[PDB]
């Protein structure tokens, strides 16, 4: 099989800047009778299906912005975004569509570099419905922060709790370029009833000071 | 317009077999090659094979030979991917795509999520998340979708009408039940009084729950 | 073939054709009687078909296009995309027997921004 190799594994650029990523095939994708190179580029926005950008190394698919530009030949190929937009965040894949099996590169993850933003934090106690079914989850939302790397300390009575707490990050926002994050401390109904109070601390690079949300009862 | 509509999510036990469908519209599939590609969780893309619906003729990646079978019914403009002797390693999103003579994949279905597992289907409990017992000209509500299997669920706030200000988080975890959450942020006005409901569908368990969010 | 480039489509009598009348939008469709004739049409971004092809009683392959000036989009007069290629369809080998040696290819085509999927037999 032809091996496809992409570079780099990930990319981060701010809106307006030029983006460059490359693709190396283990052998030539050049159709002699055609003088075309059978290399394709695909874009896959988070939670969406892949979409064709470029085929024949340089022919741009109908309905695709002019900022997307594929080039190169032989065994070396590049895709360039001339000035990047917030909505362009995605995984990008090359594929040789030359011979079976039509193999894909491992992909380049493109992210948008933006200004630092501290999270908006909200703490939610367990609902009544959940407390009837016998359980207790405390939920903490950390929304619209940048950069990706954030930390959550769940404090129950000043004492850190690190078990029962689950975390989940969104992909990057296609409009404001932030990340959001969900933190859910789940305890037993009476472990929840034995104690009080409950705090989650959001420590970000964006401050020396933790954003802190808490409650009682 | 060239469009590919794929069948719904699948749970399937190991060793078992499953059949996915890809229905085209706005063109005749005879005039295309239909391909199938898979994508394992957090991973890349991988070609499975293709069919010529004018021919019946198919081509495969040898590694899938014996486990995948592509067919096509031109009278219903539909192609099919049958998979057999599935294992956990086949858990993936399966896509169908059109190509012309070039084999470049020019249009793609929405994908079909296929989970291979011995675990039993479980409906989720759906918990309205209201703020504590006031307003900084902004307020956030939450929805906690807890203890279900398999992926996926779909969540909306007031039937999709409410969309900006929404963050829905990828599911975790667990042993072996999934938990998902979603936050919606709105202008502190219109809540309360204008009511917000999150809408959750777990198709696998035929579950459709609307939970209104109410002050404690 | 005999090739032959043809005139504006006009109305063909509801009693001269043997078989179906195909028109090319460039997509192959089959036209009929009243509400098989009147194939009047300008080029299909604006109008129905580029041209048509049928078969009279005498067993002669009759064609009709629009006034002759992708270059096919500008001015095409039916099934022929290039001098070497025509749009494949059921009655292609009846209507165009000289072309049985032609290799068939699947292709894509945009007309007024809508995508058509066709099979073409070339050379
Ligand atoms: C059939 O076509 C030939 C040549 O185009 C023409 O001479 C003849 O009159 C036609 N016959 C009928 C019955 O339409
Ligand atoms: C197809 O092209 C070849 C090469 O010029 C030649 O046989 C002729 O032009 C075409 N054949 C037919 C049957 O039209």
């Amino acid at each position: 099989d032809i091996v496809m190799t992409q570079s780099p594994s990930s990319l981060a650029m701010s809106v307006g800047q030029k983006v460059t990523m490359s693709c190396k095939s283990s052998q030539s994708l050049l159709n002699s009778n055609n003088q075309k190179n059978y290399l394709a580029w695909y874009q896959q926005k988070p939670g969406q299906s892949p979409k064709l950008l470029v085929y024949f190394a340089s022919t741009r698919e109908s309905g695709v912005p002019d900022r997307f530009i594929g080039s190169g030949s032989g065994t070396d190929f590049t895709l360039t975004i001339s000035s990047v937009q917030a909505e362009d965040l995605a995984d990008y894949f090359c594929q040789q569509h030359y011979s079976t099996p039509y193999t894909f590169g491992g992909g380049t993850k493109l992210e948008i570099r933006r200004a630092d933003a501290a999270p908006t934090v909200s703490i939610f106690p367990p609902s009544s419905e959940q407390l009837t079914s016998g359980g207790a989850s405390v939920v903490c939302f950390l929304n619209n922060f940048y950069p990706k790397d954030i930390n959550v300390k769940w404090k129950i009575d000043g004492s850190e709790r690190q078990n029962g707490v689950l975390n989940s990050w969104t992909d990057q926002d296609s409009k404001d370029s932030t990340y959001s994050m969900s933190s859910t401390l789940t305890l037993t109904k009476d472990e929840y009833e034995r104690h009080n109070s409950y705090t989650c601390e959001a420590t970000h690079k964006t401050s020396t000071s933790p954003i802190v949300k808490s409650f009682n009862r | 317009e060239v469009q590919l509509q794929q069948s719904g999510a699948e749970l399937v036990k190991p060793g078992a077999s499953v059949k996915l469908s890809c229905t085209a519209s706005g063109f005749n599939i005879k005039d295309t090659y239909i391909h199938w590609v898979n994508q394992r969780p957090e991973q890349g893309l991988e070609w499975i094979g293709r069919i010529d619906p004018a021919n019946g003729h198919t081509q495969y990646d040898p590694k899938f030979q014996g486990k995948a079978t592509i067919t096509a019914d031109t009278s219903s403009n539909t192609a099919y991917l049958q998979l057999s002797s599935l294992t956990s390693e086949d858990t993936a999103v399966y896509y169908c795509a059109t190509s012309d003579y070039s084999y470049a994949l020019d249009s793609w279905g929405q994908g079909t999520s296929v989970t291979v597992s011995s675990a039993k289907t479980t409906a989720p409990s759906v918990y309205p998340l209201a703020p504590v017992c006031t307003t900084g000209s902004s307020v956030t509500l939450g929805c906690l979708v807890k203890g279900y299997f398999p992926e996926p669920v779909t969540l909306t706030w007031n039937s999709g009408s409410l969309s900006s200000g929404v963050h829905t988080f990828p599911a975790v975890l667990q042993s072996d039940l999934y938990t998902l959450s979603s936050s919606v942020t709105v202008t502190s006005s219109t809540w309360p009084s204008q009511s917000i409901t999150c809408n959750v569908a777990h198709p696998a368990s035929s579950t459709k729950v609307d939970k209104k969010i109410e002050p404690r | 073939c005999w090739h032959y480039p043809p005139r504006q489509c006009g109305v063909v009598s509801a009693k001269t054709v043997c078989g179906p009348v195909y028109c090319f939008t460039p997509s192959p469709v089959v036209v009929g009687t009243t509400d098989v004739f009147l194939l009047n049409s300008t080029r299909p971004p604006l109008g129905s078909w580029f041209g048509c092809t049928w078969m009279n009683s005498s067993g002669y392959t009759k064609t009709c296009g629009a006034p002759p000036c992708t270059t096919y989009l500008k001015c095409g007069s039916g099934p022929w995309l290039t001098p070497r290629c025509l749009i494949d369809y059921p009655y292609r080998l009846w209507h165009y027997p000289c072309t049985v040696n032609y290799t068939i290819f699947k292709i894509r085509m945009y007309v007024g921004g809508v995508e058509h999927r066709l099979t073409a037999a070339c050379n």
